[PDB]
């Protein structure tokens, strides 16, 4: 059965800072990008006329890193590679060279411009463009189903790439990729941190996350990852366990929290403590029934 | 947060041959979709399943937000031939009595699939109405073919006078649609009153299953919920919790919130001709036409979907998906 | 309406220069055209010459004429402001 | 008698001698009949007492019923009276006395299913003389009246679907 794979990559400069500053170089992003070439071959590979997809998340914006959209560009040559030396499979050696002319594009566009324009995290962009894209190329390949699923290789670097400006979108991510039935398999490469939302994507998803801190080996969390993603599941998964989190978080304080208020018919998240004059998060007139049962209490 | 009532009429009117093979079979069947759907869009809502049958209401499934309690109550009625003559008005005395423990806050619904074209009630059905309207409860009632003057008073009088919820139903697509448009919450003008609760747990999942426990039940389990409040071991919704009474949401609620916070703008028509780009979405790769019907008059025009939050193109298949589900618009994300 | 305003200008056209008229109005939408267009016929000319002399079959017909009588009193009286000479005598049964 | 034991609980019916009170509390009776959502039958002639004419509402007969086309008595000695007399002053003779006279009977019954443009209604006429003699919106099509019957199923449809769709 061919088999989609969407892995989307984040690049942002400051991973590759933190990746050549904290102990040495322990690995340029390019050597992950020629190990996830590896993978890649490995999942064309794996079956015939398997389909995949690489998308990039770059600071400034996200932007496909093959697709299809080089020759779509070119419709309205190559880089003098090594592994076009290496033969094998046209349609692997042709996605490399998109690969690394989207590459040396992302080169061209960085400027301090782009280092002003990394304060947020275009993650959620590139998560809703997969869960489209793979729902435009499942209603284009109706003929054979495909066993679509995507991979993020969410790489948590500095500024402020974790912020709750971006976990609404990503969790509507998950509520419209579980409703989709793909499972999202994340790779955290980056320093020792999770995130709380990214659990919540792969426990809500019935996917894998595999915490990659530092470097270390590549192709191992790769292979590891490599082999739960296309199959039908018939084992029981072996994700990183501890993932279990409120899945709720105070906007208007800043701390996790046990219990809590609906906004008033506004439905937000606020917490106990606080007064509730008009809900703070709105402007809507407080009971003052509840709230004199609430001082009580 | 909702609290719907489905009172479905199962007399001997629903006997006869409209639907296929009948109207009954396609109520339930539709009503089981719809507490899918239902329970699909609204985790912490609440649902009550009455009948109209041998002229008296029946309910056959207590308000709770557990969906297989309704579906095997709807699976048990199929199982029966539907007799007897419909009672619209101990339905809505019954559905006054399951709604009446319903916290203000949580609002009060009564969906009416009506199939006959008359009612056999005990007293005067106006004072029932008069009850409805002043505890307030909006009624919606889905009526078949005909219309009912009742089911107009009824419908205009529980909707601050406005006449637009006695929806006619004319075949089975159109039952689903009325169906689709149940599972969808109303944001009416309202009249202007306080709101707020308090009080919501979010639960600790507990893996535990050597020894197996339950504070709802007392059997076997292979994992539970944990009350943060008086931390007991249940079985696991995200509704409230039995042992002090507060709820278990955890990223559902939030799930709900936002779909209800979904603006769902639509992207904007502009011909290629007009936009001077070529042709692209965003969200996939588009290089195909969309108006080709003439010559070179309509091929080379097309239609290009504008995103103005960002100024971005899109195809209709795109925008269609991101309506559907998804947070509009990836480009808006991008700065 | 413009249908009912089309019989409101045969009226107004027949009451200058006819002495009798045959009017077909449609049911149900022509009760109300000559009540108004035979109050505003008499303001045109001077408020007190000619007088209205309404004349039904039966006694419901006679009931809904002096109800939307008094809809054209309601009708003139809060859109001006300014009380007028009131009309409107009921004619009914002697027991 | 299963229509009124099932769809219409009772049947309105107007005595042959008409009186007051009694249909006083048969038109009350059809209004509080239909404000329960019940309905009745009103068994009426056109040429007895209370010609009607208060409707504007869904409380009158949505679909009126004719028996055939209107007929006066004949064989008395008056009409063939009158019936001498108008053929010696207009010549109208054995013409207008079986057409005019039933053609305002039959409008009598026409004009209470037309209440407004907002109200929607169904006069079914038996009988083909009624070709021979006009009618109040001369818009009429010929048809059984078991083909009348889902054509009417159709009707109290689309009336209901037109409403808000031209509103
Ligand atoms: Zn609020
Ligand atoms: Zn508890
Ligand atoms: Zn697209
Ligand atoms: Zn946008």
């Amino acid at each position: 059965s061919p088999s989609l794979l969407t892995v989307i990559i984040e690049i942002a400069p400051k991973l590759w800072t933190t990746f050549d500053e904290e102990g040495n170089e322990k690995g340029s992003i390019i050597k992950v990008l020629e190990a996830l070439i590896v993978f890649l071959n490995a999942h064309l590979a794996f079956n015939s006329a398997n389909k995949v997809a690489v998308i990039a998340a770059y600071s400034q914006g996200i932007k496909y890193l093959y697709p299809x959209x080089x020759x779509x560009x070119x419709x309205x040559x190559x880089x003098x590679x090594x592994x076009x030396x290496x033969x094998x499979y046209r349609r692997f050696r042709n996605v490399d060279e998109t690969l690394v002319e989207e590459i040396y594009k992302l080169f061209e566009l960085e400027k301090k411009q782009i280092e002003q324009n990394s304060q947020r995290s275009t993650l959620a962009g590139a998560m809703s463009a997969g869960l489209t894209y793979v729902n435009r190329i499942s209603k284009e390949s109706v003929t054979t189903s495909l066993k679509s699923r995507l991979l993020v290789l969410t790489c948590g670097s500095g500024s402020s790439k974790d912020e709750i400006f971006q976990y609404i979108p990503i969790m509507n991510c998950i509520f419209s990729a579980t409703k989709m039935k793909c499972p999202i398999d994340v790779v955290k490469i980056g320093g020792s941190k999770e995130s709380t939302f990214l659990q919540q994507t792969t426990d809500a998803t019935n996917g894998v996350y595999l915490h990659v801190e530092s470097t270390e080996g590549l192709i191992q969390y790769l292979a590891t990852a490599m082999f739960i993603d296309p199959x039908x599941x018939x084992x029981x998964x072996x994700x990183x366990x501890x993932x279990x989190x409120x899945x709720t978080s105070c906007y208007l304080t800043g701390r996790v929290v046990a219990v809590g208020f609906i906004c008033s018919v506004c439905l937000c998240v606020l917490s106990i403590i606080p007064p509730g004059n008009k809900c703070p998060a709105c402007d809507s007139q407080f009971d003052e029934h509840v709230i004199a049962k609430l001082k009580r209490k | 947060i909702r609290s719907l009532i489905l009172t479905l009429d199962c007399s001997e009117a629903m006997l006869e041959k409209d639907l296929r093979p009948n109207r009954h079979a396609m109520i339930i069947q539709y009503a089981i979709d719809f507490v899918h759907e239902f329970f699909d869009q609204n985790p912490i809502s609440q649902m009550g399943i009455i009948i109209m049958r041998n002229g008296l209401a029946q309910l056959v499934s207590q308000v709770s937000g557990n969906p297989q309690d309704h579906i095997d109550a709807l699976k048990s009625i199929r199982k029966q031939e539907p007799k007897g003559n419909p009672s619209l008005q101990n339905a809505l005395e019954m559905a006054r009595g399951l709604l009446l423990p319903v916290p203000a806050h949580c609002t009060r619904e009564v969906l009416i699939v009506f199939g006959s074209l008359s009612t056999t009630d005990p007293g005067d059905i106006h004072q029932t109405i008069d009850s409805l309207v002043s505890e307030k409860i909006r009624v919606k009632v889905l009526g078949l073919s005909a219309q009912v003057a009742i089911c107009k008073e009824l419908c205009k009088a529980t909707n601050y006078g406005d006449e637009s919820f006695y929806k006619i139903l004319l075949d089975e697509t159109h039952l689903k649609e009325l169906f689709n448009e149940a599972v969808t919450p109303x944001x009416x003008x309202x009249x202007x009153x306080x709101x707020x609760x308090x009080x919501x747990x979010x639960p600790t999942r507990i893996f535990e299953d050597t020894p197996t426990f339950c504070s709802c039940h007392s059997k076997l389990v292979y994992g539970g919920y944990f009350c943060p409040n008086c931390h007991s071991k249940v079985c696991s919704l995200p509704t409230v919790c039995p042992c002090c009474d507060l709820m278990l949401i955890l990223x559902x609620x939030x799930x709900x919130x936002x779909x209800x916070x979904x603006x769902x703008k639509t992207f904007a028509e502009v011909p290629t001709t007009e936009k001077f780009r070529s042709e692209d979405c965003f969200s996939c790769q588009s290089r195909f036409p969309x108006x080709x019907x003439x010559x070179x008059x309509x091929x080379x025009x097309x239609s290009r979907y504008r995103c103005e939050d960002c100024k971005q193109e899109f195809c209709v298949d795109c925008d269609v998906f991101i309506h559907e589900i998804l947070h509009n618009c990836p480009g808006c994300e991008s700065k | 309406y413009p249908e009912q305003y089309n019989y409101m200008c045969d009226i107004k056209k027949t009451l200058d220069v006819g002495g009798n008229s045959i009017l077909e109005m449609p049911s149900g939408t022509g009760k109300t055209v000559s009540l108004l267009s035979l109050t505003i016929a008499y303001q045109m000319h001077y408020p007190e010459h000619r007088k209205i002399i309404y004349c039904s079959r039966t006694m419901s017909e006679i009931e809904k004429a002096l109800v939307e009588l008094e809809n054209l009193m309601d009708y003139r009286t809060k859109e001006l402001g300014y009380q007028e000479d009131f009309r409107g005598l009921g004619l009914t049964s002697r027991k | 008698m299963g229509i009124l034991d099932e769809v219409w609980k009772h049947k309105l019916i107007l005595v042959e001698t008409p009186d007051a009170q009694e249909t006083s509390l048969a038109l009350e009776t059809y209004r509080k009949a239909c404000s329960n959502g019940r309905g009745a039958i009103l068994l009426s002639v056109a040429r007895g007492k209370v010609s009607e004419g208060i409707d504007f509402d869904h409380q009158y007969g949505r679909t009126v019923l004719m028996i055939g086309i209107p007929f006066q008595y004949t064989e008395s000695r008056i009409l063939k009276a009158r019936l001498e007399f108008m053929r010696e002053n207009y010549r109208i003779r054995e013409n207008d006395f079986l057409s005019f006279d039933a053609m305002r009977h039959a409008a009598q019954c026409l004009g209470r299913v037309l209440r407004g443009k907002d109200d929607y209604g169904v006069m079914v006429l038996a009988d083909r003389r009624f070709s021979r003699k006009r009618s109040q919106l001369p818009k009429w099509i010929a048809q059984g009246l078991s083909d009348a019957d889902l054509n009417l199923s159709t009707d109290m449809a689309i009336s209901n679907t037109k409403q808000f769709l031209r509103t």
